[PDB]
């Protein structure tokens, strides 16, 4: 994808997170766990529904129309009738083509982007208190329970509360 | 020791290939179908009125074969030929039947309303061992084959006003004898002449006489012509013989009806979207059954699947 | 103390919706209308030029009716035909009328050429109280009616070479009496023929006898014809009675003219995009005004409005 | 957007932000102050006049065609006219709503890039001496009065000047 | 003292210029064109079966004018008609000529099989000085001209049954003599009539006595019509004079070919397709060689040229 | 480019480099090289050939059809067999034009796309032992010989060999 993250820095995709699309595992001194991001696994849902509203249950009406099939050789007029059927059929062929490749191209970047954000957010959150190991994921260098992953999780982590503590173990000899 | 916080996203094991602008194949964790590939097999009779045209075309109904007698005055937005159909009538023709069973198929309606055209000096109701109706020598209902009485054919000049607020669309047509000696037999003279117009239109018809195959032991042909008649103008009939005359004229309509050649069976169902296979549903925004639809219908394209990623690219451990 | 440094972006009170690939409601900064979605009204008369029809069709001004005289010879971009349109001259009608209307609308000219036939043994230039010209009975200005002269119609074999660098259009007609009285009356005998042929192209026609509506108290018709000769080809005229003779021959030219139905009113304005419903501003590249149009034109579509986005996503405070 | 710049980490736009689409503002020793950024503004404005470009004022000229009005019925011939002016409509109303919609989430993504752009580019300009808040704002660890602000708007700030007093306080404790 | 790492990427001093949604002039690394816009000048013999019309018209060779003698039972995908192509027997026209050429050139043959008709009563293969073939005087070589026999030319009612599992086509016409007179000395009768039917169609056909211009001496003319038969259907032909009989069908098939104008000399080479300037490579999806094409063929577009970018953007130092 | 990194924060493309489309070039102890990026090279190329192969040797049989050109007039029927043709054309037309333009626009984004994921994959090798120049360079702040600079081009520098001499070196007085 154009951000590099699916499929990219992250090195795959989770089976065990059945309730979102995107979340967070930890591991800390109380043990290791998962949880779902419910805000971006939301926003890429209603992008990819937005899409779906747009091509799902939207048909024309049509009525009397011209043949298609003819039982007799007729010449110019029949000739004419199948040239304007066939150049119909193959500009519609080609936008429902071109339609669902740009489509699924699109989705899979936005995707990608929804993942990016909640890994640049998270980021931002921890300020100096953590380092990008390259693949997904922080580390962390202070304390942090199961209290105050949920803080980072919700918004809430207060990054002063552990700055101390965390540049004194970053910056370590 | 401190604490790892890793961002992730979900995968599955049972992801879909779907093609992008940059790779023809690539798996995302879910995709929906867009091509409709599928019908029931059998056109719902509901939510547009179908008349099933079992043994008789269109045009058989309109002119009035006695097997289709049970068509007259019906109504229909669709009205479905079959392949099986046959005529049973004296043999006809119909110039431009193409557009006639066009214009009829549009108008979505055999309501007929008879008119007196008060032929005198002819006969009328000639019938034909090759038309049975009741086990008996019959004609087209709504035609009124006029021949000799007394052995004169005296010349028609017949006027019949549109003082309507609607359209009339009058069916009449032309005898063509297989001989010469058939000719005098029934009109008492040797060239016929019709001449049928408006105050905006005139058509003048002349017979011609000659051998044709014999159907139902019948070398004659009829051949079948049209005049709409707007409110306002009167129709003229000036003739000398081998006129088949209407008996009346057809209301005529705008609106969404049309004709379809099918074989389906009709089901007890409701569908917005028929085609000659069978209704199919219409939640995709394309399909591949068939060109020819009637109603609300995805848009036919010759692709057998154009599968939409609804996830994200699907990455397994 | 510090300082803090902070990075954004504008918004607006009164954003825009505009809808996406994604969201059918999203509110921008800014956005054009890519529809135009009305008229002035009126079909400014530059740059195009104009002919208004007025009272009299192209068909009629073509043949030349009397209320048409004005327009012989005149030229046009786009000819304005109005729905007040009326034919007061003798009784027509045209096979195919459409394409006759179409190949003249095309060309952009009535120039017409006189041509000396030299009709000998017949007499020329009969009239009808259908077709006044000056509180007199007249004809179409651009035909001839032959009739019989001291009783006789002697049979006409007439040639027109094209000596010209150009293509020549000629007009012609068959009458059709409304009784076998009346041919001998015109015609003296009882049966007219007409060829009328090219080295490339042969039209035959017989006349048909009988009565249609009486219109301004005639009950015959005439039928038109044309014929095209090109440069080193000939017109030959053969005919034993019934021919509406032509008095010349049309210039027909190739080139960017066109004819349209309108009721709007001619302005003394500047538009390249006009519609029967008056010129429409041609800066959008859509219009939703009618899909009938001339020269450089929005494309018509079904919607009424599409908004493209100038600006970025508007996000109040 | 895709970036997640817009509607995203940036919480709202400026109203009062008259004389450019991105910009600056500050609070120092000196008071508080708004600033255009002219570059980002017209990378932006550019972008959109080139679509604007294709689009507006590049009709075609048609004269003759078909007719597609009828006075009375006909069957064959004007069924096929009216079905390829019918099919004609139908096509280019789907390109024109495709078109409109394709460009206007490219046009919203293209203006929040050139948000991301400019944050970026700060970013990078500050280097050890700043902290990113997470909102678009820098908390600058320096004394950065007018003339100091103005080097970063204009990419002249040499971060060496402030470094050593920069460090300290960020390090702090 | 440490080190720099810096991150870059390529750039090349000849760039090329490419189009994009924001910018109509941008430079990137390397592009490739997606419109073909040149043919070699010469129609490729391979893969497509060509036949090379020479002097002869498809329907010239269809009905057997002596130039065209070489083309009896030829098979075509592209039949290939030449503007220097000219007609040099009895004068003749075909009504819906275009229908014809069509449905032959769509066909791909001119397999023909003669059938015995046993005309009695009449002389057989007249000719005349305006088709020679062999320096003597002859007709078209599918066509039987009839005429009178001991001055008089008795009724023809002939069957031919189409016993066979495919269609028949039958090429057959009238002859419109130039006068009255040449009526008389031909068929010995003042006024012929031709029906040919089948159980499903009838054509009765009047000839039209007059003066056209002459060609090769000849101001007579013939009309060409045709008559498809489906197995278990029978033709039948019944005249009184002025037939121009058939010899037989041409069998008439199903598929791929076609016809098309080009003066493009024939080469041996091979390439999928063809348009009238030449054979054009097809690897390109579009062209703006000709919108006449055939064979598997890059769109015809309005553009001289569309340039695919292939690299990044380019940004010299 | 949407990422801004080529025409960006890059200043210009190398035209030295002639055996990759992206790389590095370092300056160290041991002298200055170039060394082009095998991976990020091969993900443009392998995009850029997919759109080629939709588009490339792709073209639809067409046998019989109607007349294009026409030696008489005839009015209706050749009026409505021209604009058949004329509606046809400009459809293609309109999707070419537009097909090369969004193509375009992606094939710059998506290069620009893989250069700045090469620079951000980098940075997070460098973890804390180099500084963001902010024109696509790096500053490492420790002896890096050929070997070292190998090492990250190869992706298994490991940072914490250098951390203390790079920390010792970065946050200096
Ligand atoms: C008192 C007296 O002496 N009066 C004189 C009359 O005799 C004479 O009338 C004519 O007499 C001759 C005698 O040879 C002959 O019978 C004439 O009648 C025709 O006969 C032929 C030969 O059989 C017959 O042809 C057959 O037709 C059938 C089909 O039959 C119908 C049908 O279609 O079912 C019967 C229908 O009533 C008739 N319809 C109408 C409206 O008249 C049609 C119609 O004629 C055809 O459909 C047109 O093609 O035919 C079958 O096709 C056989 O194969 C075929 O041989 C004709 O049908 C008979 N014609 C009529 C009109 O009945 C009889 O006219 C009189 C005038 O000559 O002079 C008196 O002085
Ligand atoms: C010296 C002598 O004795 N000579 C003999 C002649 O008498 C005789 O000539 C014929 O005489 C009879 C006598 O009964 C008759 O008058 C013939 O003239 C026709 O008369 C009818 C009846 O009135 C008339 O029909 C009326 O037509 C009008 C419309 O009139 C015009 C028109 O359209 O304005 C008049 C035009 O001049 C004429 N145009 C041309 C080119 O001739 C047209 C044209 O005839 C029609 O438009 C065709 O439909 O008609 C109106 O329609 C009324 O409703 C209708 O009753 C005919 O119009 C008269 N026909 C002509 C040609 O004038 C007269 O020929 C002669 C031959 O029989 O024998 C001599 O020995
Ligand atoms: C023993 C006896 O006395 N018998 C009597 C016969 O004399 C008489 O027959 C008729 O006699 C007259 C005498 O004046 C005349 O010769 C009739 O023949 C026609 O002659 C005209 C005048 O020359 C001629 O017209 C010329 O035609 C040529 C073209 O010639 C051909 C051609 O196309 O090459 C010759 C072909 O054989 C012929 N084709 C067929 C199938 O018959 C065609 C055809 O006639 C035309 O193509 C139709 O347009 O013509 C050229 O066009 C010149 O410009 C033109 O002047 C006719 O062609 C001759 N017609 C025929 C049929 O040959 C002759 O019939 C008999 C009956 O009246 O009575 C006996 O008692
Ligand atoms: C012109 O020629 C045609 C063809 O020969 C003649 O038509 C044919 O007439 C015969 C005799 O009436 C018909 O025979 C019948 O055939 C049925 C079929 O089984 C048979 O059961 C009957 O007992 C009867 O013999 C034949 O069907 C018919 N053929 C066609 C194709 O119509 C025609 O009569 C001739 N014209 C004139 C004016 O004589
Ligand atoms: C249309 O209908 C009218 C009816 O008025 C027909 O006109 C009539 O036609 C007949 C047949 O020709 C005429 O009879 C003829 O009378 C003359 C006068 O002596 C005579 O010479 C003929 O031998 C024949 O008997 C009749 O006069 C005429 N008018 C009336 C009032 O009957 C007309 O023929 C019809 N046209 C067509 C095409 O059907
Ligand atoms: C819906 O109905 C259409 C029309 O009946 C179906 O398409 C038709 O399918 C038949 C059966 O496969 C095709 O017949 C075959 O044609 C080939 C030559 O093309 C021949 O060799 C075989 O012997 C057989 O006759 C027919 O061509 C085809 N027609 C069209 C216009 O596609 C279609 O399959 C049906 N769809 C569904 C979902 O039921
Ligand atoms: C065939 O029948 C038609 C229809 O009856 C005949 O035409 C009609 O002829 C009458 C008598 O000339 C016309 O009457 C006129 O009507 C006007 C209208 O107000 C009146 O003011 C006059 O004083 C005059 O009485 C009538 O218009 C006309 N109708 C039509 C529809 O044309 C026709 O004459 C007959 N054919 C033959 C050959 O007799
Ligand atoms: C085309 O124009 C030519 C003019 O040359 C017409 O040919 C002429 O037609 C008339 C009428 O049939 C001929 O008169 C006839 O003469 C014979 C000979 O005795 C006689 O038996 C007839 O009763 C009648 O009087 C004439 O001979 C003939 N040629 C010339 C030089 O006048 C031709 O009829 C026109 N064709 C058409 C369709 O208008
Ligand atoms: C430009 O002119 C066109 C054509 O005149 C206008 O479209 C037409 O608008 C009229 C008036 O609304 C429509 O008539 C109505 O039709 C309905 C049934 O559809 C009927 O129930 C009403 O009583 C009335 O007759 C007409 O259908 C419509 N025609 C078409 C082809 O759309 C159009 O509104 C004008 N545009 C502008 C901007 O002036
Ligand atoms: C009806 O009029 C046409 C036109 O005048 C007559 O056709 C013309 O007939 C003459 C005399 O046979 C032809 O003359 C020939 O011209 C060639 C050309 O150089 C000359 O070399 C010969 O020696 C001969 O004199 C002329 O070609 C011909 N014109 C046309 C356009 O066909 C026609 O004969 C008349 N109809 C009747 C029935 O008389
Ligand atoms: C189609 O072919 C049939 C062949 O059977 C033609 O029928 C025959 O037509 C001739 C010509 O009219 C008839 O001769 C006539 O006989 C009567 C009886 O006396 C006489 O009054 C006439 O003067 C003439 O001599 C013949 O009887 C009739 N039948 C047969 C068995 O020959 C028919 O004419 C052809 N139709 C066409 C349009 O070519
Ligand atoms: C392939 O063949 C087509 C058709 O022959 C070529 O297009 C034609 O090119 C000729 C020569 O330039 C054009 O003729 C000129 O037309 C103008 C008016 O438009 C006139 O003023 C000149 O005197 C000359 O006659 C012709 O219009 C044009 N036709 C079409 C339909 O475009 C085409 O150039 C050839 N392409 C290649 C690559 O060979
Ligand atoms: C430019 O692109 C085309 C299409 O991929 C390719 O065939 C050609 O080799 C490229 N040129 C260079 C110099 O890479």
């Amino acid at each position: 994808g154009i951000f590099g993250a699916i499929a990219g820095f992250i090195e795959n995709g989770w089976e065990g997170m059945v309730d979102g699309w995107y979340g967070f595992r930890h591991q800390n001194s109380e043990g290791r766990g998962q949880a779902a991001d419910l805000k971006s696994t939301q926003a890429a849902i209603d992008q990819i529904n937005g899409k779906l509203n747009r091509l799902i249950g939207k048909t024309n009406e049509k009525f009397h129309q011209i043949e298609k099939e003819f039982s007799e050789v007729e010449g110019r007029i029949q000739d004419l009738e199948k040239y304007v059927e066939d150049t119909k059929i193959d500009l519609w062929s080609y936008n429902a083509e071109l339609l669902v490749a740009l489509e699924n191209q699109h989705t899979i970047d936005l995707t990608d982007s929804e993942m990016n954000k909640l890994f640049e957010k998270t980021k931002k959150q921890l300020r100096e208190n953590a380092e990008d190991m390259g693949n997904g994921c922080f580390k962390i260098y202070h304390k942090c329970d199961n209290a105050c992953i949920g803080s980072i999780r919700n918004g809430t982590y207060d990054h002063n509360v552990y700055r101390d503590e965390a540049l004194n173990n970053r910056f370590q000899i | 020791p401190g604490a790892t916080l890793c961002l992730g996203h979900h995968a599955v094991p049972n992801g879909t290939i779907v093609k992008t602008i940059t790779n023809d194949r690539i798996e995302v964790t879910n995709a929906t179908e867009l091509v409709q590939n599928s019908s029931i097999g059998e056109i719902c009779d509901s939510p547009h009125q179908i008349l099933d045209g079992e043994n008789c075309t269109l045009i058989d109904a309109l002119l009035g074969d006695p097997q289709c007698d049970g068509f007259q005055n019906k109504k229909w937005d669709l009205f479905v030929e079959r392949s099986k159909a046959y005529s049973n009538c004296y043999p006809y023709d119909v110039p431009d039947y193409a557009s006639l069973r066009s214009l009829v198929a549009s108008s979505g309606t055999l309501e007929f309303n008879n008119e007196s055209f008060n032929w005198t000096g002819v006969t009328q109701n000639g019938t034909s061992s090759a038309c049975i109706r009741r086990s008996s020598s019959s004609f087209f209902s709504r035609l009124n084959w006029l021949t000799h009485l007394n052995y004169k054919y005296p010349a028609l000049n017949v006027t019949m006003p549109n003082n309507e607020q609607f359209d009339k669309l009058y069916i009449w047509g032309v005898h063509h004898p297989g001989t010469d000696k058939d000719q005098i037999f029934l009109y008492a003279q040797s060239s016929g002449r019709i001449t049928v117009s408006t105050k905006r239109s005139q058509q003048a018809v002349i017979p011609n006489i000659g051998s044709r195959p014999k159907i139902r032991d019948i070398p004659s042909r009829i051949s079948i012509y049209w005049t709409i008649v707007k409110p306002g103008d009167i129709l003229l009939i000036n003739s000398t013989g081998n006129l088949i005359a209407p008996r009346g004229y057809f209301k005529i309509r705008s609106g969404k009806s049309s004709i379809m050649r099918s074989d389906a069976p009709i089901g007890k169902c409701k569908s917005e979207c028929i085609t000659p296979n069978g209704s199919i549903p219409n939640d995709k925004p394309f399909q591949n059954v068939n060109r020819i639809t009637y109603g609300a219908c995805p848009r036919y394209v010759k692709h057998s699947t154009l599968k939409l990623a609804t996830g994200m690219r699907n990455v397994p451990e």
